RNA sequence: CCGAGCCUGGUGAUAGCUGGUUGUCCAAGAUAGAAUCUUAGUUCAACUUUAAAUUUGCCCACAGAACCCAAAAUCCCCUUGUAAAUUUAACUGUUAGUCCAAAGAGGAACAGCUCUUUGGACACUAGGAAAAAACCUUGUAGAGAGAGUAAAAAAUUUAACA
């Protein structure tokens, strides 16, 4: 399993909705998505960096072709950070 | 690590870290060719080499509180 | 040669190093002859050293045919199904021992050009470089020469 | 010319370098140069050279 | 060619390096001898 | 024409400024010259390269020791432009038999007889 | 345009090479090294008469070792073991 | 890079020459056992040992030469004494 | 490894650059006064034996 | 990181639209920086085969200045291809006929001589005046600074700077001036 | 297809002249001149090569080597630093050479000219000077996704006058 990551093993739909449910269970404010950085909006290769901010605090940012891809990727990043399956996590102890 | 780094002058102490590596594979390298050719002096020569090569895997790293 | 020869990235089978190590040599098949000046080395090897080799390595299995052969062979089948055969025709006992030991220490995959001498399946910490890592933002995120 | 060759701040002078053969430059140089040291080149004469 | 020539016989590269190193570097004070003294 | 060049012996008389520059006391002169080959032996005369070979400098950047005596200083003078010379300096006296192996050279011409391989 | 008569580096007319501070500093460095060599070659340790007759023993004993090494040249020894091991090519199991 | 700096500091111009970056052992057993020396380290220490033997040889030969010279000078003095005593 | 570090962990490469810049400034202070001053904290070296 | 594969690759190998103002700046320096950024040396993932270039925009190319009489003695020379088609033109006349061609040829010379040169030069964009089309002043990222400084004029120097700068000498009164 | 026919045979004529000269791998190795109806060649010498016997071989320290008509240097040369040198048996191959630096001769104090001497290089790898034989760094041979260095990038702008 080491290589194949969480969202590569397990599939999800409406990850933004899943995140909303999760942190509403955790009793925190509903965040808003805001494009932090932009490049090539009119260009054929748009690039957006979208951050998901709650109560004036950021949890995750996500790159993306479009704003929708960027925000769903940011939701994915925040879900990874909350579930503890970040790529920078403690290796498995043997 | 994600939030900090420790670098030596030049290298770190023995007691601070412990890098552990396991051996996985011993092989002869794929056949490398050594050809020497010079021009219009019938100087043409070749040789084959298969250098040995060893594969390790870093299994774990841990740091000591000593500092 | 690299462009004529195929290539691969360094990798191991089923992550052999992390858990309990397993020598990925599975099976040996010797083809040696009773007679034949070429097979005398193989006969000496099978009479003295093969016993100790099999004792040291239980996971491996050894088959010996002992049939008429003008050139004695040794075939090695590994876990992946990788078969490789080599001729021990007119070889000394010490080089036969080194050969079988390197076979035992090898892995189940062909020897070809290795593109890189390392392999990290998660190379990045502190985040992989993107163009916006080392440059700040703007008040209200305003592009250059933009009023509102 | 005398006060210039006395007061030159350059520590390195063809006098010393050639009389010592500090870099085997006696190849490029002549035995005549040992006394025609720097001022002369062929028949010419470089007075500014010291 | 000969040593002595009508034209300036181009010298060896090492020799030209030596001649470029060896010049009269005039001993000058840090201060110009007119404005201050 | 090009021939073996005699050196004026007046060149090898150091002045007080030279002594106090290079740090060498004319009294109590050192015993041993550490020597290294710095320059190409090619494009040099046969006698120079043979002197190199007899001194044992066919290998570059490999320090080799000689005495400080005129019989050697002659060869060193005739191949001086090809080599870096330095005196030998040692605080720990002559190497003792127990420490023949754990010796180490330094870039400063020093030869330490003990090498603990550990910072103070 | 701007050709050089004949070969670029020989003859009555050649291509004019010029010197740079790079080469100047290189050669003056080498000259300072040569000056240090002169200094350390000065102030010898012993005199001619002092150093006359100390190394003769070592020199001539080394040369007589060379004598012995050059004189000790004969065919190798021949052995029945190596002669008869050739019979072991027709080894065969009963 | 920094070769001349290392030289004036006292270290090798090339860090691969000597020092702890190269002289230490590059692998040991996880149980704490010491690994055998590397062949490079072996040949380096052998070179240095021959170097030290040679230095001792040269030094004591020079000392013996000077001693023989001064003893011969004492011989000279005493034989002059003999001559005028005759 | 410097390149790999600059690629995969820019924070550590930024720390190295900060170190280098501070060492430059210490070297400039030393160029002003070589001795007769406390040497740079990072310009200090380790003596081995 | 904790990013997805394709989005991470995209964000890493993405292109960027840089802008720089050439008003009273030298074409050599501005074109040099533009070229290094076009072939993409500035990013640590530079490789020739990987087309990791970035789009560049120059502004006010008409208002550039050389150092020296280059406007007069610098000669851009080109052969059309026919007999007598060898034309030479000073930088001044070439600026009058096309104010962009100077910087264009500068970058064309700075860049390597590969087939990627044309691609990078069409990535690059040039405008002699303070005016830009909508999309290509909208989809920008950053305006990098200028290579050289603009010396100020006497009409620009404020009064406090002047009265702080000391007067150097006292003129005699009896002088027409 | 006649300065003397064509065919066969001698005849596989001869050819100091051109050309060509077949598997793998290691090493050592380009060299003064003399004679020759000889200078497009060859014999000897010298160089190189092999296998042996032997011992001095190379660098070189004071002294020493012409009057005639003021040179860099040279010969000899114990020590020393080094390990080669000589001799003995056997051949072969080279014996049509180019540039640079220096001392010179001829010529025009021209030649990428020709002719001698001392040295280097090239005809062996590599880096540099733009590509470059001869210029400068640099040799003893391999794998490397290690590092330190060598030679190594041209500077110039010019004229008033009582
Ligand atoms: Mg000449
Ligand atoms: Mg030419
Ligand atoms: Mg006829
Ligand atoms: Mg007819
Ligand atoms: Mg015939
Ligand atoms: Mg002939
Ligand atoms: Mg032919
Ligand atoms: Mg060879
Ligand atoms: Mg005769
Ligand atoms: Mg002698
Ligand atoms: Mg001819
Ligand atoms: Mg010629
Ligand atoms: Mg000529
Ligand atoms: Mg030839
Ligand atoms: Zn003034």
């Amino acid at each position: 399993m080491t290589g194949k990551e969480l969202f590569e093993m397990w599939k999800i739909i409406n990850p933004m909705g899943l995140l909303v449910e999760e942190l509403k269970k955790r009793n925190v404010s509903a965040p808003e998505s805001r494009l932090t950085r932009q490049s090539g909006g009119t260009t054929a290769l748009p690039l957006y960096f979208v951050g998901l901010y709650c109560d004036k605090k950021l949890i995750a940012e996500g790159p993306g072709e479009t704003v929708l891809v960027a925000e769903e990727e940011a939701a994915r990043v925040a879900l990874r950070k909350l579930y503890g399956f970040t790529e920078n996590r403690r290796p498995w102890n043997y | 690590a994600d939030n900090f780094t420790l670098l030596g002058k030049p290298l770190l102490g023995k007691d601070l870290v412990r890098v552990e590596a396991t051996v996985i594979e011993k092989t002869e390298s794929w056949p490398r060719i050594i050809m020497r050719f010079r021009k219009r002096k019938n100087f043409k020569k070749k040789r084959i080499v298969t250098t040995p090569q060893t594969v390790l895997r870093i299994n774990s790293i841990e740091i000591a509180p000593c500092l | 040669t690299a462009r004529g020869t195929p290539s691969r990235f360094l990798a191991s089978v089923l992550h052999n190093g992390l858990g309990r190590y397993v020598q990925q040599l599975q099976r040996l098949s010797f083809s040696v002859s009773r007679d034949g000046a070429s097979s005398r080395g193989a006969r000496e090897f099978v009479e003295r050293e093969v016993i100790d080799f099999a004792r040291r390595n239980p996971g491996v299995v050894i088959y010996v045919n002992s049939r008429p052969c003008c050139v004695p062979r040794v075939v090695a089948e590994y876990l992946n199904g990788a078969v490789r055969e080599e001729s021990i025709h007119c070889k000394s006992v010490e080089e036969i021992s080194t050969l079988v030991q390197k076979l035992a220490d090898q892995s189940g995959l062909d020897v070809i050009r290795i593109r890189k001498p390392f392999h990290t399946d998660n190379p990045s910490i502190q985040g992989q470089w993107h163009p916006f890592t080392n440059k700040p933002t703007t008040f209200r995120g305003l592009r250059p020469r933009e009023v509102q | 010319q005398e006060e210039r060759e006395r007061n030159n701040q350059n520590p390195w002078t063809f006098e010393r370098i050639a009389t010592a053969n500090m870099l085997g430059i006696r190849k490029v140089l002549s035995p005549y140069d040992l006394t025609h040291k720097g001022k002369y080149w062929g028949k010419f004469y470089m007075p500014k050279r010291v | 060619s000969k040593a002595v020539t009508r034209h300036r016989r181009v010298m060896h590269f090492q020799r030209q390096k030596l001649m470029a190193v060896t010049e009269y570097i005039p001993p000058k004070p840090a201060i110009h001898p007119s404005c201050l003294p | 024409k090009f021939t073996r060049s005699r050196i004026p012996e007046k060149v090898f008389q150091a002045s007080p400024e030279d002594h106090e520059k290079y740090g060498g006391d004319p009294q109590n002169p050192h015993k041993l010259h550490i020597v290294t080959r710095i320059k190409s032996t090619r494009r040099r005369p046969y006698w120079e390269k043979d002197i190199i070979k007899m001194l044992g400098l066919e290998k570059a950047h490999t320090p080799q020791v000689h005495k400080n005596i005129p019989s050697v200083n002659a060869k060193l003078k005739v191949v001086k432009h090809l080599i870096r010379i330095k005196p030998l300096k040692l605080p720990q006296g002559l190497p003792a038999e127990e420490n023949m192996s754990n010796t180490c050279l330094k870039s400063t011409g020093e030869l330490v007889v003990q090498w603990h391989l550990k910072p103070v | 345009r701007g050709r050089i008569p004949g070969r670029q580096w020989i003859g009555k007319h050649r291509r004019p090479r010029f010197v740079s501070l790079r080469a100047k500093q290189n050669m003056i460095r080498r000259l300072e090294i040569e000056a240090e060599n002169h200094y350390w070659l000065s102030m010898p340790y012993m005199t001619r008469e002092q150093e006359r007759g100390h190394a003769a023993v070592r020199r001539r004993e080394a040369f007589e070792a060379i004598k012995a090494a050059a004189t000790s040249k004969f065919p190798p020894h021949r052995f029945i073991a190596d002669q008869l091991d050739h019979l072991n090519v027709t080894k065969k199991w009963s | 890079a920094g070769g001349q700096w290392r030289l004036q500091q006292g270290l090798a111009a090339n860090p691969s020459g000597y020092g702890p970056l190269t002289e230490l052992p590059d692998w040991s057993y996880a149980d704490g056992r010491p690994a055998p020396p590397m062949k490079g380290q072996l040949r380096r220490k052998a070179e240095r040992e021959t170097f030290a033997r040679r230095v001792v040889l040269l030094s004591q030969e020079m000392d013996a030469g000077l001693q023989a010279w001064q003893l011969r000078q004492q011989k000279l003095q005493e034989e002059q004494r003999k001559q005028e005593n005759a | 490894v410097l390149a790999d570090l600059a690629i995969y962990e820019p924070k550590t490469f930024k720390s190295l650059a900060a170190l280098a810049s501070r060492r430059r400034h210490e070297g400039f202070a030393a160029a002003l006064g070589d001795g007769k001053e406390p040497e740079g904290i990072f310009s200090r070296v380790v003596q081995y034996h | 990181s904790s990013f997805s594969r394709a989005p991470q690759q995209w964000a890493t190998f993405a292109r960027i639209w840089y802008l720089l103002d050439g008003k009273m700046q030298p074409p050599g320096k501005l074109a040099a920086m533009a070229s290094i950024r076009l072939q993409g040396l500035h990013k640590p993932v530079y490789h020739a085969l990987s087309d990791c270039g970035d789009h560049v925009v120059i502004m006010n190319t008409r208002h550039i200045a050389f150092s020296g009489n280059k406007w007069e003695q610098k000669v851009y020379s080109s052969h059309t291809g026919y007999p007598g088609g060898f034309r030479q033109v000073t930088a001044a006349q070439l600026h009058l006929r096309d104010p962009v061609a100077i910087v264009k040829l500068a970058i064309y010379g700075m860049l390597p001589k590969n087939l990627h040169r044309r691609t990078m030069m069409e990535r690059l964009h040039l405008f002699p005046d303070e005016y830009i089309p909508e999309d290509i002043l909208k989809n920008l990222v950053e305006e990098l600074p200028q290579p050289r400084k603009i010396p100020k004029r006497l009409d620009e120097y404020t009064q406090e700077e002047i009265d702080a700068f000391p007067r150097l000498w006292t003129p005699p009164e009896d002088y027409r001036l």
